[PDB]
């Protein structure tokens, strides 16, 4: 076990509000690990939201890039989701995942939260 | 734009059968510089996230069965179960690793009867 991945979100949120989510992570540095946001929907599918590499760099995907937003705290070993201008089309599993070296593993990817924007 | 395709959407097996299913990505996932091709398998049960099986094509992650072998490279990829065990019905996305946005395929979707 001894490595996990828990996101927190809201659960339900009112449209054009802003979306906020926190992967806590266990049992790794996040200087040593690249942390994934991503999103699942039955209707959507897998979408790759961005993504905040061990040594500082953030991308975002070219679409939502201007409502995201992706940070972290090596610390606190959190890493962070901001979406603005929600709409009900938003609604999904929220994902966050890390790949990185000298684990039990490659990647670990975490327990999902449901956001339902509605 | 890199778009990811998989197939077929949807098949049944039976257990104890070759399973192959395919990836292909509209550009070439292969970073010339290093010869590694950028691409991930996953498998995702029943109301569970999904679980990495093989990346850089052929790797396969820690606790995955020597019976999924990944193959492939440039554009085309393909996920291989030498002989499907029942526990194995499930969806099988690949997503590309290359360039930003790292899509992800469509999904194969695997009824093991």
């Amino acid at each position: 076990g001894q490595v996990q991945l828990v996101e927190s979100g809201p659960g339900l949120v009112a449209p054009s509000q802003s979306l906020s989510i926190t992967c806590t992570v266990s049992g790794i540095s996040l200087s040593r690990y690249n942390v994934h946001w991503v999103r699942q929907s039955p209707g959507k599918g897998l979408e790759w939201l961005g993504m905040i590499w061990g040594g500082g760099s953030i991308e975002y995907n070219p679409a939502l890039k201007s409502r995201l937003s992706i940070s972290k705290d090596n610390s606190k070993s959190q890493i962070f989701l901001k979406m603005n201008s929600l709409q009900t089309d938003d609604s999904a599993m929220y994902y966050c995942v890390s790949y990185g070296y000298g684990g039990d593993r490659f990647s670990y990817w975490g327990q999902g939260t449901l956001v339902t924007v509605s | 734009d890199v778009v990811m395709t998989q197939t077929p959407s949807s098949l049944a097996m039976s257990v104890g059968q070759k399973v192959t299913m395919s990836c292909k990505s509209s550009q070439s996932l292969l970073n010339i510089s290093n010869q590694k091709n950028y691409l991930a398998w996953y498998q995702q049960k029943p109301g569970q996230s999904p679980k990495l099986l093989v990346y850089f094509a052929s790797t396969r992650e820690s606790g995955v069965p020597d019976r999924f072998i990944g193959s492939g490279s440039g554009t085309d990829f393909t996920l291989t179960i030498s002989s499907v065990q029942a526990e194995d019905q499930a969806d099988y996305f690949c997503q590309q690793h290359y360039r930003a946005p790292r899509t992800f395929g469509g999904g194969t979707k695997l009824e093991i009867k």
